[PDB]
């Protein structure tokens, strides 16, 4: 669970790039505090 | 759109532009409205001249157009539907002219003054270099 | 300096002996700079009809021969 | 004081947008820091901070 | 005096016609129903002259949640001195 | 407080309209579990309070809606505010009951005609055509006593 | 002839006979997309079909995507078991067809000029906005596109049916106008 809060998500109907700002990214028991994420994910 | 429907009845015509910014209605219901003008003109009932005034404004001799006239007859019988609202390639039947002759009046200035962006200038151009072989009338 | 806009818009330079014939008007426009503002370049007004051999008309200082040329009698 | 930036870069299996609330799972995603984690489960909860 | 324009009567023409730029110089360019009744009961309460719209305002509540507020526990006016004033 | 009670009390047995137990009352409101709003029930007329079992009602026909019109003979001229409430869509009666049983009093057609008192022999008598009327209007009624000699002149 | 209209974009309407929670909806179906303040429907998209849908809070599901009546009806019943199997008690039912846009290509171009100009009571023409011609036939009541390069886009239709009419009663016009 990534809390963090979303700026601008582009999208054309098969493909994910969500910005995130001012969050954080919990992975391997390290959180990852970051400025600007921009989570470029592809839809099934 | 009833100057439009006015000015090319009157056998001449300017560009969208050159109205859309003297009468701003954001070109979208101005342009619908106006093409049922049309269908009630028929109703009720063109690039060609647009060859001087663009050479007008750059003050330039008068054998340019024909020679444009030429070169702009070529490029949409053959294929080459170009524009998809074509207006776009009226200045690109120009443009292969004006790289022709040496006076200096590059894209800049014709980019200020006919107002048309390189990505359709250069990538015009070169499609019109390609075919430009067919192209040597003297 | 005078000219004339023709049908088309083209605008060229105007010679007294063409406007008698082409029923022109022997005008040149007027130019001025404004300047606004806002509190808490050149701009085009309008013509005006020049008098032959004025210091602005092209016969302003023509030579003889010259004038001969545009088909102006001296 | 934050300052790094990452690009998760996988395959997004559910989204949903409710109460602008965007929530991201993505399975096997690889998120670049500034090394690039290829981390399996991420679930992005984007909040809106408008 | 006058300058003369030397330049040809198009490019001094160019600027004085359409040439599809402006602008260059800059000149005149031109919800939850009980927290809202809650808030709504708090607005007037708190203040007589609480606006309906400042109430929306104040609250950052939508129009239609605190509209629907004020008619619970709330005076909504719309004539009088006393307009848009909850108490 | 004690009238903030009432005036919910009153707004939700409006909100609710219906004779129920006054036990389901308090807990429909979660407000009027006071002895306060029992007592201001049986005082007020917001909320009805009888000896009979639990029921609040409100404190109906064209025949009522004419006596009622009949009701207002030499009076001040009410408005259909309890004749659409005591009977809704008491307009509808208003077009159904022509030919004077049920007068209205049209305002505009843009606030549904708001209706007053009004009581007539004929109502509407739309038989006569306007052209019977419009003659009617280009007729002008004369001028002063010359005109019992003019209905005499006309054989009066 | 011998050229069948090809199907593009068929547009549906459903209804599922009960309400609906779109936000229970698009969080609990993995293929779901909804914004309350955009357009309050549900555009929940699955890949066989590849269809997209509206689907409503009070049960109206618009289905669009699909290129055929059977195509549709299955993206609306997949859809309602979709819904379903949350525990919403939806059911596939009232299925229209709303608009069926078909495609086909003359494979010759065709003077647009001619044919705007003898056309003006059938035909829709401006080059300059868009250098394809509007058709309208009357029977069937379907709207057609025609280019230079022969494609010819057939939409609106109620029936694909009416989509292969308009293309049978509009190809002695491709072929009229045909320049060669
Ligand atoms: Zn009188």
């Amino acid at each position: 669970l990534m809390l963090c809060l979303y700026d601008k998500v582009t999208r054309t109907k098969a493909r994910w790039k969500c910005s995130l700002k001012d969050g954080v990214v919990t992975i391997n028991r390290n959180d990852y505090t970051f400025q600007k994420a921009q989570v470029e994910a592809e839809w099934v | 759109a009833s100057i439009l429907i006015g000015c090319r009845r009157a056998e001449v015509a300017r560009t969208f532009k050159e109205i859309q910014s003297l009468i701003h209605v954001k070109t979208k219901e101005f342009g619908k409205t106006l093409n049922i003008m049309k269908n009630i003109l028929r109703g009720k009932s063109q690039n060609l001249t647009y060859i001087p005034r663009f050479c007008s404004h750059l003050g330039l001799p008068m054998q340019v157009t024909t020679s444009a006239e030429y070169t702009a007859k070529k490029c949409k019988e053959i294929k080459e539907i170009a524009g998809k609202s074509p207006i776009t390639i009226a200045v690109v039947s120009i443009y292969l002219n004006i790289l022709l002759f040496q006076i200096p009046i590059t894209a800049a200035k014709v980019g200020q003054t006919l107002q048309v962006t390189e990505g359709t200038i250069k990538s015009g151009y070169k499609i019109l270099y390609e075919h430009r072989d067919k192209l040597v009338d003297p | 300096k005078p000219m004339v806009n023709e049908s088309d818009g083209v605008t060229h330079a105007l010679y007294p002996q063409e406007a008698r014939l082409r029923n022109l008007t022997y005008s040149s426009g007027l130019f001025v700079d404004v300047k606004k503002r806002t509190y808490e370049g050149k701009v085009f007004i309008g013509r005006l009809p020049i008098m032959l051999r004025s210091k602005n008309c092209y016969l302003s200082e023509a030579t003889e021969s010259d004038l001969y040329k545009l088909k102006e009698c001296p | 004081n934050t300052q790094s930036k990452l690009t998760v870069k996988g395959n997004l299996d559910t989204y949903g947008f409710c109460d602008d609330v965007w929530t991201f799972i993505v399975k096997n995603c690889q998120v670049t820091v500034e090394s690039v984690i290829s981390v399996d489960k991420l679930r992005i909860v984007a909040c809106n901070s408008k | 005096r006058i300058t003369t324009l030397d330049e040809t009567v198009g490019v001094t023409m160019s600027h004085t016609g359409m040439s599809m730029r402006s602008d260059n110089s800059n000149f005149l360019k031109v919800m939850p129903k009980k927290e809202i009744l809650d808030y709504l009961f708090k607005l007037f309460d708190e203040y007589d002259y609480w606006s309906l719209k400042g109430l929306k305002e104040r609250t950052r509540q939508p129009e239609a949640h605190l509209k629907e507020c004020l008619d619970k526990v709330a005076t909504l006016v719309k004539k009088g001195p006393y307009a848009f004033k909850y108490t | 407080h004690d009238s903030s009670k009432l005036l919910w009390a009153t707004e939700y047995i409006q909100k609710k309209g219906k004779p129920v137990l006054v036990n389901e009352l308090l807990d429909y409101l979660s407000m009027k579990k006071d002895d306060k709003v029992i007592e201001l029930l049986k005082k007020l007329d917001r909320i009805e309070f009888d000896p009979k079992k639990g029921t609040f009602k409100y404190l109906h026909s064209p025949s009522e809606l004419l006596k009622l019109l009949r009701s207002q003979v030499t009076f001040k001229g009410i408005s259909c505010k309890d004749l659409k409430d005591g009977w809704p869509q008491c307009d509808e009666t208003i077009n159904q009951l022509e030919e004077d049983s049920k007068i209205l009093v049209l305002r505009t057609k843009k606030d549904k005609t708001p209706r007053y008192v009004w009581y007539n022999s004929g109502g509407n008598l739309k038989c006569i055509d306007e052209e019977f009327v419009k003659m009617w209007e280009n007729v002008q009624l004369p001028q002063f006593a010359e005109l019992p000699r003019k209905l005499q002149d006309l054989g009066l | 002839s011998g050229i069948v209209p090809t199907l593009q974009n068929i547009v549906a309407t459903v209804t599922l006979g009960c309400r609906l929670d779109l936000k229970t909806v698009a969080l609990h179906a993995r293929n779901a997309e909804y914004n309350p303040k955009r357009f309050a429907a549900v555009i929940m998209r699955i890949r066989e079909p590849k269809t997209t849908a509206l689907i409503f809070a009070s049960g109206k599901m618009v289905v669009t995507g699909a290129k055929s009546e059977d195509d549709s009806k299955l993206a609306s019943r997949k859809y309602a078991r979709i819904i379903q199997k949350i525990g919403f008690a939806a059911k596939f039912t009232d299925f229209k067809i709303q608009n069926i846009v078909g495609s086909c290509d003359v494979k010759f171009p065709i003077r647009l000029e001619g044919l705007a100009f003898s056309h003006g009571t059938f035909s829709s023409y401006e080059p300059e906005l868009f250098p394809g011609l509007i058709y309208r036939m009357v029977k069937p009541k379907i709207v057609l596109l025609i280019f230079v390069s022969g494609k010819i886009v057939l939409t609106g239709a109620k029936q694909r049916e009416e989509i292969y009419q308009a293309f049978e009663a509009i190809y002695p016009v491709l072929s009229e106008f045909r320049k060669m």
